[PDB]
DNA sequence: CAAGCATAAAAGATCTAAACATAAAATCTGT
DNA sequence: ACAGATTTTATGTTTAGATCTTTTATGCTTG
C-alpha cells in the first residue's frame, strides 16, 4: 500500500544505535559553533531554574485567583438570605469563563447538589430535565450510599425518599450559546418546583457579554420572576487590574536586575493585552515565556548573566562585543558596569505598594506604569488620579542611567516575537507570494551542474507567477482569458527546449513533436496552479454547471 | 405494581385494570377524578395524544367498583378545537375585566400587604400610635387600585404580572410613608409619584467587555449587513438617491467575509499600516461567532472555510448603537442617508 | 487607482464565450506525466537549498515543543514532505535520546484526506497511549465519550512527569474533514496534554477563523512560516484535476480510484462484485448515499464470492477486507437484527463512475 | 389631532407584544403548531428552529385576524376606530 | 430601472445510522 | 463441578448527519 494514501497511521522510527553522552540538547553552539559545551549546559540549567521560579509564582497567583473567586461566589450563594421560599436566587457571573469548580458547602440537614448544564448537553427542555434529575439522583445516592423515573416529581418525593432537605444549584456553563427559548422554558418548568416547601433552588448564569442580551432574549415574565432575587457578580481575570499586576511583578522579580525590559517590548505587551480581554492572563504568560526562551536561545551572552561566569569571557566574546554601540558611545570594565543592579524595578514596586496601601488607588495597570516609567513621563501617569500632588515630591525618579543593556535586554528587533505569536497570516502569505525572489534563494554556483541552469533564472515559479496576474486581474475572471494571459506571459521556445532536455523518458519526447505541446503543457500548469489557488482559498468558482467564471477572494494587503 | 412497569398506553390500561380488580370488595360504586391540570402545557405535545386519554375510558371494565373520570385543563382554545368534534363537555373560562382583576388582587393581597413586617417596622419607627386594621386595609386597597390604574394598560389582565409589580413596588411605597401622609390618600400619590409612572421589571436597577478590535469587527459586520453592496464603493471613497425605507427594521442581509474585512479595515482608525488582518482579527471574529453575534447561513457542523458560507450580524440596532457610542465611533453617520 | 488596499478592493468591486472544450484536450495520463516531469525538474536545486537553509531551524522548533508550545507551520507550497522529514527523522530520535531504548511513537495524521474520521483517530490514540478507562459516573448522561475521556486524560497527565510520549503530526490541519468543529474541539482538548506534541500545518488563508479564544488558548500555537513552493503531488491525489476539483471535492472517491487502480486483481474483482450488488440493492430500493439499509450482507457476500472463486471462506475474505476497511473504501456494521452489513459510502453516481472508469476495464 | 395618550416605550411594549403573541393573536412566519404524531413531534423537538435564534425585535410574524375583521368587531364608540382602515 | 425569467440557497420536513444503553437467556470458566 | 463471569441476541434512547422539497433571497437585465 501507499502510506501517503492512508490516514492517521502510526509510525515507529528506527533510532540509530549511535549516541553520545550530552550531545542531546536543543540549544546549539552560537557564534558559528564556537562556544564550548559547558556554556550551553549552563545556559540550559539557568533557563530551567528561572522558568521554574517564574512559573511557581504564576501558579500560586492562578490558584489564589481560583480560590478567591470560589470563596466569594460561595459566600454570595448563601449570604444569610431571609427571603421567603417563593423564588430562587440567581447569580449572573459577568464575563466568566466556564472553567471553575463551584463548591457547595456540606449541610447536615440539606443535600447540596451542583447540576451543571452545557449547550451541547441541552438540546431541549426534556433532555435538560432528564440530565438534571439523573445528576440529582446520582449525587444524592452517592452521598446517602428500586428506581425512580427521571422527571420533576423526583424533587417532589425527595423528602420522602431520602429523609432530608434539598438544595439544587444549577450552573449553566455557557448561557449565551443555549437558544434562550429552551432555557426560558426550563426556567418556567423549574418555577413549578416551589409548591413543596422543602426544596430550594439556586440559578447561576455564566453570562459572557452583558445582561442586555439576557433582557432582550428572555421573556418579560421570566425576567420578572428572576428579578425577585438576582445578584450581578462581576468575575473575570481582566477586571480590577489586580491580577495582571501580580504576574508582571513576579516576572520583574524573576528577572530582577539580571535582565532588562525594552520599552518597545513592554509597549508590544500592552498593545497585545489591550486587544484581548476574555483570555488575558494566559496570553500574557505565553508572551513573556516566549520572549524569555527566545532571548536565552538566540543570544550568546545569556551564559554570562550571573557574575560567577563573568571571568569566562574569551577572545571571541570580546571581539564580538567590541562592536556594541554603547561601548563606542561611552573584563574588569564590564563587571563594574554589570553588577550594578537596576533600581527601576525596586522603585516601581515601591511606588505600586505606596499607592496601593494608603493612597486608596487600585485601578491601575502595573504594565502601563512600567512602560511610562521606561519612557520617562511618570508625572503624566501619576497626575491622572489628582490625589498624590503632595506625595509627588518623594516619588520622583532619577532618569535612566545604564550602559551595556543591549546584551542583557528583552526586545523584538528582528520581528520574531510578533511573527511567531501574532503573525500577519494572510499578509505574510501575500508578501511571500508576490515577492517570491526573497523566498526562494537565487543560486548560480551549481547552475552549470544542474539540468535547468538557463530556465530557472529567466522565469518564475508557476503559482506565484499566476498570482501576479490574479492580483493584476479583475473581480470576475473568465478562465479562458486568464489562461491565455498566463500562457502569453509564458516563454515559448524555452519550455520546448526544457522538454527536449530529457532523453530518458519517451512519452515526453513523443508529445514534444506535437505542434501544440507548449500550448498544452502551459494549460496543464494553469490547471495545477488554479487548483492550488482554490485549495488555498485565493480564488473561488461560481455555479459549477457553468464553471466559465471565477471570483477573486483575497486581495493583497 | 411497580409504576415503572408501564411504557405504552396499553400497559397503563393493563395496570389500571389490575389495580381496579383487586379493589372489588368496595361496597358502593366509587368514582375517582384524575385532574390532569395543565394538559396543554406539555413540552412533548402532539395532536395524537389527547384522544388517547379521551378513548382510555372505553378500555376499562364497565362494572368495576372504582371508575376513573378525567378532568383535563388546557389553556389554548386552539388545541381544544382540534377535538371539538369529540363533543366532550367543557367549561370555558373567560378572562378577567379590569375591575374584576382589581377586586381579585384586593381580596387576595390586602391581608399579606397589611401583615408585612416592613410596614410594621416603618410604623414603629415613625411613631404613629393611632391606627386600626380598617386604616391598613384602606391604604392597601388604595395602593392596589393605584397600581392597577397605573399599569393595567401595560400588563393587560394577567394577575401574575400585577402581583409581581405589587411585590416590586410595595417596599418603596411603604418607605415613603410618614405621619401625616398615611391619613391622606393623595399625599402618597403626590409624593411617591415616581413609582407609578415608569415600570421597573428589568434586571438593570433603575456594554460588552469585548476588545476594541472586536467592537470594530461587530460594527463593520452590522454595516455590511445593513448596507447595499453597490453603494459600498461610493460611500467608502475615503481615499434616484438613497432609499428611505429604513432597512434597519428588516432582517439583516447576508454578506461575505472579504467584504467584512475590507470595511473593517476601512473604518478602523490609524494607530501609531491600516491594521492588516492578522491572527488577532480572525480569532476575534471566531470568538464573536461563538458568542452568537455574527451568525452564519448553514446548520450545525459548520466549516468557516468553504466558499459557500455567509455571515450576518446578530444584534439589534440598540446594542450596536450603544457599542458605537461606547467606542465613540459615529453610527448615525453612514446611515444619515437612511436617517 | 490602487489594487492592494480596501480602497483598491472597492475600486475593483463593480466577456468571451469560450469554455475549455475549445481549449487543447487533456488526457489524465499525459497530464500526470507532464506534471510529474515539471515537479522534480523545475526548481529542484533552489528547493533543496531552501530546505537545507530552513532545516537548521529544527533545534528551535524542538525547544519550542519541549516547553508546552504546540507548533504550527503555515505558508505557500506543500509542507507535508518537510514536516514529515522534521518529525520522523529529526524530532523522534532526538527526543528519544534526550529522554533517556526505543524511539517515541509518531502518529502522523493525513488531513488532506476527506475520509479522515475523529473516531478512528482517537481509537489509534487510545490504542497507542493506552489511557485509563472512565468510570460509570464519569460517563455522564449520554455525554460524548471522546471528549470526556480526553478531559480525564488531561486530569491524569497534569501530574505525570513532563516527558513526551507521543508526537501527533497533523498534516493539513485546515482540510475538508479535519476543519469541522468536532475534530477541532478534540484536538484542542488533546493539545493541552503536555506529554504529547502537536505539530500541524495549515494552507487556507482564513484558517485562523477556525479557532475561538478558548481553542486558540488550548492549542497554544507558535506560528512558523514555511514557504518552499512545493507542488503538492500528494495533496492533489485525493481529488480530480480534469474537472479542476470544482465538483465532488470532499467526496473522496478520487482517492479510492487512485488506490484501487493498481491494488490486486482479486481484490478488484470482489470490489466489483460488492459495488454491483450495492447498485442492484439501490435500484430495488435520485442520487442517494450508500447507507446501511442498502448495503450487502456478510453471509450473502461470502456466498457470492464462493460462487465466483474469489474468497473460499470467512477468514480470507475478512483478512483481505480489513485492508479496504482501514482505508475507508468500505464499512462494516451490524443491523438492528444483528445481521452483518458491508457497504460503500459513495454516492450512486460516484459508484457508477467508479465502475465504468476503472472496474469495467478489467 | 388633540386627553393626552402616553406613548409607551419600546421596553414597555415588549411585554404587550409577548402577551399578544401568547394569546395566539400572532403566529410565527412559517410555523406548524402541532405535529401529526409522536415521531414528528420528537423530530421537531430535536431540531432547532431558526426563528428562535433571531433576536426578539426582528422575528417575522403573521396575523390571525385581518384588519377588516378587526374593524368589524371593534365598536364605533372606541377611540381607535379611525385607524382601523387604511 | 422594474418585470420577467431564470437558477440558487435558506429553512425544515422526514429519515436513517451511530453512539450510548440496559437486560435475560445461554455459554464459557475456574475449584 | 457448582455458582459467577462473559457472551449472544434484542431491544430502547439520544446525538450527529443525510437528502428531498418547498419557498424566496439573488442575479440578468432597459432606461
Amino acid at each position: 500500500f501507499a502510506d501517503a494514501q492512508r490516514s492517521h497511521y502510526t509510525v515507529y522510527p528506527s533510532l540509530p544505535q549511535s549516541n553520545k553522552n550530552d550531545k542531546h540538547i536543543p540549544f546549539v553552539k552560537l557564534l558559528s559553533g564556537k562556544e564550548s559545551e559547558v556554556n550551553v549546559e549552563k545556559r540550559w540549567e539557568l533557563y530551567h531554574q528561572l522558568h521554574s521560579h517564574f512559573h511557581d509564582q504564576v501558579d500560586h497567583i492562578i490558584d489564589n485567583i481560583e480560590a478567591d473567586l470560589k470563596a466569594e461566589i460561595s459566600d454570595l450563594l448563601y449570604s444569610e438570605t431571609t427571603q421567603k421560599r417563593r423564588c430562587f436566587n440567581t447569580i449572573f457571573l459577568l464575563g466568566s469563563d466556564s472553567t471553575t469548580k463551584i463548591e457547595l458547602k456540606d449541610e447536615s440537614s440539606r443535600y447540596n447538589v451542583l447540576i451543571e448544564l452545557t449547550p451541547k448537553e441541552s438540546p431541549n427542555v426534556r433532555m435538560m430535565l432528564r440530565r438534571s434529575m439523573y445528576k440529582l439522583y446520582s449525587a444524592a445516592d452517592a452521598e446517602e450510599h428500586n428506581d425512580v423515573s427521571y422527571d420533576l416529581s423526583l424533587v417532589e418525593n425527595f423528602k420522602r425518599l431520602f429523609g432530608k432537605d434539598l438544595a439544587m444549584v444549577f450552573n449553566f456553563k455557557d448561557v449565551d450559546s443555549i437558544n434562550f427559548n429552551t432555557l426560558d422554558n426550563f426556567i418556567i418548568l423549574l418555577k413549578s418546583a416551589f409548591k413543596y416547601d422543602h426544596v430550594k433552588i439556586s440559578l447561576i448564569f455564566n453570562i459572557n457579554t452583558n445582561l442586555s442580551n439576557i433582557e432582550k432574549n428572555l421573556r418579560q415574565s421570566t425576567i420578572r420572576l428572576l428579578k425577585r432575587n438576582y445578584h450581578k457578580l462581576d468575575v473575570s481575570s481582566n477586571k480590577g487590574f489586580k491580577y495582571g499586576n501580580q504576574i508582571f511583578q513576579s516576572f520583574l522579580d524573576t528577572v530582577d536586575g539580571k535582565l532588562n525590559l525594552s520599552d518597545r517590548f513592554v509597549e508590544f505587551i500592552l498593545s497585545k493585552m489591550a486587544n484581548n480581554t476574555n483570555h488575558n492572563l494566559q496570553l500574557l504568560t505565553k508572551m513573556l515565556d516566549y520572549s524569555l526562551m527566545s532571548y536565552f536561545f538566540q543570544n550568546a551572552f545569556s551564559v554570562f548573566i550571573d557574575p560567577v561566569n563573568v571571568d569566562f569571557l574569551n577572545d571571541d566574546y570580546l571581539k564580538i562585543l567590541s562592536r556594541c554601540p554603547t561601548f563606542m558611545f561611552f573584563e574588569e570594565f564590564f563587571v563594574e558596569f554589570l553588577v550594578r543592579e537596576n533600581p527601576i524595578n525596586g522603585h516601581a514596586k515601591f511606588v505600586a505598594r505606596f499607592l496601593e496601601e494608603e493612597l486608596n488607588i487600585t485601578n491601575f495597570n502595573l504594565i502601563e506604569l512600567y512602560h511610562n516609567l521606561l519612557i520617562g513621563k511618570l508625572d503624566s501617569y501619576l497626575d491622572r488620579w489628582s490625589a498624590c500632588k503632595e506625595y509627588k515630591d518623594r516619588l520622583h525618579f532619577e532618569p535612566i542611567d545604564t550602559i551595556f543593556q543591549e546584551l542583557f535586554t528583552l526586545d523584538n528587533r528582528s520581528g520574531l516575537l510578533t511573527q511567531s505569536i501574532f503573525p500577519s497570516y494572510k499578509s505574510n502569505i501575500e508578501d511571500n507570494l508576490l515577492s517570491w525572489e526573497q523566498v526562494l534563494p537565487s543560486l548560480d554556483k551549481e547552475n552549470y551542474d544542474t539540468l535547468s541552469g538557463d530556465l530557472d533564472k529567466i522565469m518564475a515559479p508557476v503559482l506565484g507567477q499566476l498570482f501576479k496576474l490574479y492580483r493584476e486581474a479583475n473581480m470576475t475572471i473568465n478562465i479562458y482569458d486568464f489562461y491565455i494571459a498566463f500562457r502569453e506571459t509564458l516563454p515559448k521556445e524555452e519550455i520546448l527546449n526544457f522538454i527536449r532536455k530529457d532523453p530518458s523518458n519517451t512519452k515526453l519526447l513523443e508529445l514534444a513533436e506535437t505542434p501544440d505541446a507548449f500550448d498544452k503543457v502551459a494549460l496543464i500548469l494553469f490547471m495545477q496552479a488554479i487548483f492550488a489557488f482554490e485549495n488555498m482559498g485565493l480564488i473561488k468558482f461560481q455555479s459549477t454547471k457553468s464553471y466559465d467564471l471565477v471570483e477573486k477572494c483575497v486581495w493583497r494587503g | 405494581y411497580d409504576p415503572l412497569q408501564v411504557e405504552e398506553p396499553f400497559l397503563l390500561v393493563k395496570t389500571l385494570h389490575n389495580i381496579f380488580v383487586q379493589y372489588e370488595s368496595l361496597q358502593e360504586k366509587t368514582c375517582l377524578f384524575l385532574i390532569l391540570d395543565g394538559f396543554d402545557s406539555l413540552q412533548d405535545l402532539d395532536a395524537a395524544l389527547f384522544n388517547k386519554y379521551i378513548k382510555l375510558n372505553e378500555l376499562l371494565p364497565k362494572d368495576s367498583k372504582i371508575n376513573i373520570k378525567f378532568i383535563y385543563t388546557m389553556l389554548e382554545t386552539s388545541f381544544l378545537q382540534r377535538y371539538s368534534t369529540h363533543c366532550i363537555p367543557t367549561v370555558m373560562f373567560p378572562r378577567y375585566n379590569v375591575d374584576e382583576v382589581s377586586t381579585i388582587l384586593v381580596m387576595s393581597r390586602c391581608g399579606e400587604l397589611m401583615e408585612d413586617s416592613c410596614l410594621r417596622k416603618r410604623i414603629i419607627e415613625e411613631q404613629i400610635t393611632d391606627c386600626t386594621d380598617d386604616q391598613f386595609q384602606n391604604v392597601a386597597a388604595n395602593f392596589i387600585h393605584l397600581i392597577v390604574q397605573a399599569f393595567h394598560s401595560y400588563t393587560g389582565n394577567d394577575i401574575f404580572a400585577l402581583n409581581d409589580l405589587i411585590d416590586f413596588k410595595w417596599p418603596k411605597y411603604v418607605s415613603r410613608i410618614t405621619k401625616e401622609n398615611i391619613f391622606e390618600p393623595l399625599a402618597l400619590y403626590k409624593s411617591a409619584i415616581k413609582l407609578f409612572l415608569s415600570t421597573d421589571d428589568n434586571l438593570s436597577e433603575n456594554t460588552y467587555d469585548l476588545s476594541i478590535i472586536s467592537k470594530y469587527l461587530l460594527i463593520a459586520s452590522y454595516i455590511c449587513s445593513y448596507l447595499e453592496p453597490r453603494y459600498d464603493a461610493s460611500i467608502f471613497s475615503r481615499k434616484r438617491k438613497k432609499k428611505e425605507v429604513n432597512p434597519r427594521y428588516l432582517q439583516p442581509s447576508l454578506f461575505a467575509i472579504e467584504r467584512l474585512l475590507a470595511i473593517f479595515q476601512a473604518i478602523f482608525p490609524i494607530q501609531g499600516s491600516l491594521m492588516k488582518a492578522n491572527i488577532e482579527v480572525f480569532q476575534n471574529l471566531s470568538e464573536l461567532h461563538t458568542l452568537k453575534l455574527i451568525a452564519t447561513t448553514m446548520n450545525k457542523n459548520i466549516d468557516y472555510l468553504s466558499p459557500k458560507v455567509r455571515w450576518k450580524v446578530n444584534v439589534p440596532w440598540e446594542i450596536i448603537k450603544e457599542i458605537s457610542e461606547s467606542v465613540h465611533f459615529n453610527i448615525s453617520d453612514y446611515f444619515s442617508d437612511i436617517h | 487607482s490602487f489594487l492592494d488596499t480596501f480602497e483598491g478592493y472597492f475600486d475593483q468591486r463593480k466577456k468571451s464565450r469560450h469554455t475549455m472544450s475549445m481549449a487543447p484536450d487533456v488526457t489524465r495520463e499525459e497530464f500526470s506525466l507532464v506534471s510529474n516531469f515539471f515537479n522534480e525538474n523545475f526548481q529542484k536545486r533552489p528547493r533543496q537549498k531552501l530546505f537545507e537553509i530552513q532545516k537548521k531551524m529544527f533545534p528551535q522548533y524542538w525547544f519550542e515543543l519541549t516547553q508546552g508550545f504546540s507548533l504550527l507551520f503555515y505558508g505557500v507550497g506543500s509542507k507535508r514532505n518537510f514536516l514529515e522529514e522534521f518529525a520522523i527523522d529529526y524530532l523522534s530520535p532526538k527526543i528519544a535520546y534526550s529522554q533517556l531504548v526505543n524511539s517515541i511513537p509518531c502518529l502522523i495524521l493525513n488531513g488532506y484526506n476527506p475520509s479522515c474520521n475523529y473516531r478512528d483517530v482517537f481509537k489509534e490514540i487510545t490504542d497507542l497511549l493506552v489511557p485509563a478507562e472512565l468510570t460509570r459516573s464519569e460517563t455522564k448522561y449520554w455525554g460524548n465519550h471522546v471528549i470526556l475521556q480526553i478531559q480525564k486524560m488531561i486530569d491524569f497527565y497534569k501530574n505525570q512527569p513532563l516527558d513526551i510520549k507521543l508526537i501527533l503530526v497533523v498534516h493539513n490541519l485546515d482540510g475538508p474533514s479535519i476543519r469541522k468543529n468536532t475534530f477541532q474541539t478534540m484536538l484542542s482538548f488533546l493539545s493541552v496534554i503536555r506529554q504529547i506534541a502537536i505539530v500541524a500545518s495549515t494552507d487556507h488563508i482564513y484558517a485562523p477563523l477556525l479557532w475561538d479564544n478558548m481553542k486558540a488558548q488550548n492549542y497554544n500555537f507558535v506560528f512558523h512560516d514555511i514557504s518552499n513552493f512545493e507542488p503538492s503531488t500528494v495533496e492533489s491525489t485525493f481529488q480530480d484535476v480534469m474537472k479542476m476539483g470544482k465538483s465532488d471535492t470532499s467526496s473522496g472517491a478520487e482517492g479510492a480510484k487512485y488506490v484501487l487502480q493498481s491494488l490486486t486483481v482479486n481484490s478488484k474483482k470482489m470490489y466489483k462484485l460488492l459495488i454491483e450488488t450495492q447498485m442492484q440493492n439501490m435500484g430495488n430500493l435520485g442520487p442517494k448515499r450508500g447507507t446501511q439499509r442498502t448495503g450487502v450482507e456478510l453471509k450473502l457476500f461470502n456466498h457470492l464470492c464462493a460462487a465466483d472463486f474469489i474468497a473460499s471462506n470467512e477468514i480470507a475474505l475478512r483478512s483481505m477486507l480489513r485492508e479496504f476497511i482501514e482505508h475507508k473504501m468500505a464499512n462494516i456494521t451490524k443491523n438492528n437484527s444483528g445481521m452483518e452489513i458491508i457497504w460503500v459510502p459513495y454516492t450512486y453516481a460516484e459508484l457508477e463512475k467508479l465502475l465504468k472508469t476503472v472496474l469495467n476495464t478489467l | 389631532r388633540i386627553n393626552t395618550i402616553k406613548l409607551w416605550l419600546k421596553k414597555d411594549v415588549k411585554n404587550v407584544w409577548e402577551n399578544l403573541v401568547q394569546l395566539d393573536f400572532f403566529t410565527e412566519k412559517s410555523a406548524v403548531g402541532l405535529r401529526d404524531n409522536a415521531t414528528a413531534a420528537f423530530y421537531a423537538s430535536n431540531y432547532q428552529f431558526q426563528g428562535t435564534m433571531i433576536p426578539f425585535d426582528l422575528r417575522s410574524y403573521q396575523m390571525q385576524i385581518i384588519l377588516q375583521e378587526l374593524r368589524r368587531i371593534i365598536p364605533k364608540s372606541n377611540m381607535y376606530y379611525s385607524w382601523t382602515q387604511l
